[PDB]
RNA sequence: CUGCAUGGCUGUCGUCAGCUCGUGUUGUGAAAUGUUGGGUUAAGUCCCGCAACGAGCGCAACCCUUAUCCUUUGUUGCCAG
RNA sequence: AAGGCGGCCCCCUGGACGAAGACUGACGCUCAGGUGCGAAAGCGUGGGGAGCAAACAGGAUUAGAUACCCUGGUAGUCCACGCCGUAAACGAUGUCGACUUGGAGGUUGUGCCCUUGAGGCGUGGCUUCCGGAGCUAACGCGUUAAGUCGACCGCCUGGGGA
């Protein structure tokens, strides 16, 4: 991403904008999974393990609204 | 009275959302309305009248009717109506084993007899004020939970449940003992643990006021024999 | 008054941080020579306390059986978790031809002539429940006539 | 949000449109996921094909950097 | 001599906070609940919810001094006047 | 169908689902023996080979390490034509038909109402999570059942030996 800083802009805010752009692009987070070979078996296992937790959280959110006042 | 017009004007016909309806109580459904169920007055009124007839008959039989309800909106009502009909009530959370573990209920009943007589005996003298106020709270909070069943003797002869779905444990205990039950069930309740089924709304100030006004009146109705 | 027989006593034990602790479980069956019969399962630290605890629960859980004058009405089968009991009526003088925990429960239920056979796991704890459920589910001529609308003479 | 294609009754999506299609690609040339766009699964699979067609025909860059 | 026969006594874990029982309930059963979960505390201390309800040894208090004030008695002590 | 399939385009083609129809008329289910397909690894011939990587060498750890940590590295993984029918080939749940409370979704089509906004009511196919009766030794299944039955095939009879 091009983060060419214009005039009258502090280096601090310029670097923060660059870091935010990198974070929203998610380039740094992709190397931690592209650094090694994940077998298709392992990838599918991770995907289902993440899907199971992803609606289990919503299931618990919608189920904890019945009892347990505080 | 038993008036369907009174029930409709109070708001008994309302129920709960259609996603919580119990599948075993649909004959008592008038039809969905904005994802909210509506009960049947044409079916609620006759069953309620028959239950009131049986209740006043069993009251003339000199039976100990116990009201039980832990709702916060109908908290003071089930007490002001139980005092009117000269009967017994439980208003706080149902202590599991109140009916089955009657030996320990009587033991607690006598604990809050010795402690009750402590107030008369001015025994708040053989101990300083910290001792005295601790004992004062020990009766205050011990009475505010089981005070409606102090002068009751043994097990009640009939039960009247404000909401069967919430107080399902009391339904089970009463069925195990062999005590007749008149429970106010709703669209999300289970009308299978009760021999007498009372359809209609269960969480409404006006609805519970009408129910209590009918029950207490018929109980005094039967007592005056 | 009422007759009672305890069938088997066990020596179940638990394990704790400081070792293993012991306990006793007693199975008893109570009856009165008639259709009333019940079973109880008490748990205590010693055999007399266990049997005395089981007796009270048996008495409070007694159930009624529509037996005949000296036998049962019709052959029946009872299916529990691990026990499959099959009982059938017999004639005068045959006796109670049953084994395991079924003999005691039949004797306290009052049936004098009966032939019983158990298949599966013959443990007393399960076979007692199996035979109690089989005896409680049997029908009588009067009950079947009432439920069908016919008469006992018609359905003979 | 809501599927604007269904809201406006857009039956088909053509790669030749760029002014109203750039809204579905990030500044890095990556496709905005459905969980962020608010688009149905019927039209996400057609938006992806249109974006791929535009990338092939040099209408939308694959990424910010190419050379 | 034998604390590898013991009584009595003592130290540590540790004034750490847990250790159990009665009834009831649940599971065919071994067994579980109570004792778990949120707040809170020094704590199984208190509350709420929850088939749990209660009880014992238990966490505190009741025991001994200090900290404001009252009365009684005034010697071997105080000198307000 | 299973195994398994992921930029885009072109050509051939199999299968699946829906409103309203028309048409033959039991032509329907299963199926020993047989036939075909069938992960990867492996073998033969002809090619290619960037990266990865059995065997192999070296380095490191360890009392020892013919291994896990590292640097290389051939077969192989890439293509065409041939051989095997082997997997935890799993949903450890065979194929087909009917019935049995409910809730919250995903995907796909259609009907209707004023569609002013994925407004509202219905209706079929696939699929996902709870959950009642019931079943089970219990975990658990639970309208896609492991609930009750019907038709058929295959398999099981103590653990080793095997
Ligand atoms: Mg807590
Ligand atoms: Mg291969
Ligand atoms: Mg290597
Ligand atoms: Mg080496
Ligand atoms: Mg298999
Ligand atoms: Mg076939
Ligand atoms: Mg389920």
């Amino acid at each position: 991403p091009v983060i060419k800083v214009r005039e009258n802009e502090p280096f601090d805010v310029a670097l923060r904008r660059f870091k935010r752009s990198c974070e929203k692009a998610g380039v740094l987070a992709e190397v931690r999974r592209r650094e090694f070979y994940e077998k298709p078996t392992t990838e599918r296992k991770r995907a289902k393990a993440s899907a199971v937790k992803r609606h289990a959280k919503k299931l618990a959110r919608e189920n904890a609204r019945r009892t347990r006042l505080y | 009275t038993v008036s369907m017009r009174d029930m409709l004007k109070a708001g008994v016909h309302f129920g709960h959302q259609t996603r919580y309806w119990n599948p075993k109580m649909k004959p008592f459904i008038f039809g969905a309305r904005n994802k909210v169920h509506i009960i049947n007055l044409e079916k609620t009124v006759p069953m309620f009248n028959e239950a009131l007839a049986e209740l006043n008959k069993i009251a003339s039989r000199k039976g100990k009717i116990l009201f039980v309800g832990t709702k916060r909106a109908a908290s003071e009502a089930v007490k002001d109506a139980a005092l009117s009909c000269d009967q017994f009530f439980v208003n706080h959370r149902w202590l599991g084993g109140m009916l089955t573990n009657w030996k320990t209920v009587r033991q607690s009943i006598k604990r809050l007899k010795d402690l009750e007589t402590q107030s008369q005996d001015g025994t708040f003298d053989k101990l300083t004020k910290k001792e005295a106020l601790m004992r004062t709270r020990e009766l205050e909070k011990l009475e505010n939970s089981l005070g409606g069943i102090k002068d009751m003797g043994g097990l009640p002869d009939a039960l009247f449940v404000i909401d069967a779905d919430h107080e399902h444990i009391a339904i089970k205990e009463a069925n195990n003992l062999g005590i007749p039950v008149f429970a106010i069930v709703d669209t999300n309740s289970d009308p299978d643990g009760v021999d007498f089924v009372i359809p209609g709304n269960d969480d409404a100030i006006r609805a519970v006021t009408l129910y209590l006004g009918a029950v207490a009146a018929t109980v005094r109705e039967g007592r005056s024999q | 008054e009422l007759q009672e027989k305890l069938i088997a006593v066990n020596r179940v034990s638990k394990t704790v941080k400081g070792g293993r602790i012991f306990s006793f479980t007693a199975l008893t069956v109570v009856g009165d020579g008639n259709g009333r019969v019940g079973f109880g399962y008490g748990k205590a630290r010693e055999v007399p306390a266990a049997i005395q605890k089981a007796m009270e629960k048996a008495r409070r859980n007694m159930i009624n059986v529509a037996l005949n004058n000296g036998t049962l009405q019709h052959p029946v089968k009872g299916v529990h978790t691990g026990s499959r009991v099959f009982m059938q009526p017999a004639s005068e003088g045959t006796g109670i031809i049953a084994g395991g925990a079924m003999r005691a429960v039949l004797e306290v239920a009052g049936v004098h002539n009966v032939l019983a056979k158990a298949y599966g796991s013959t443990n007393p704890i399960n076979v007692v429940r199996a035979t109690i459920d089989g005896l409680e589910n049997m029908n009588s001529p009067e009950m079947v006539a009432a439920k069908r609308g016919k008469s006992v003479e018609e359905i003979l | 949000k809501f599927c604007r294609f269904t809201a406006e009754g857009v039956q088909e999506i053509d790669y030749k449109d760029i002014a109203t299609l750039k809204n579905y690609i990030t500044e890095s040339g990556k496709i905005v996921p459905s969980r962020i766009t608010g688009t149905r699964a019927k039209y996400q699979r057609q938006l992806a094909r249109a974006i791929k067609r535009a990338r092939y025909l040099s209408l939308l860059p694959y990424t910010d950097r190419h050379q």
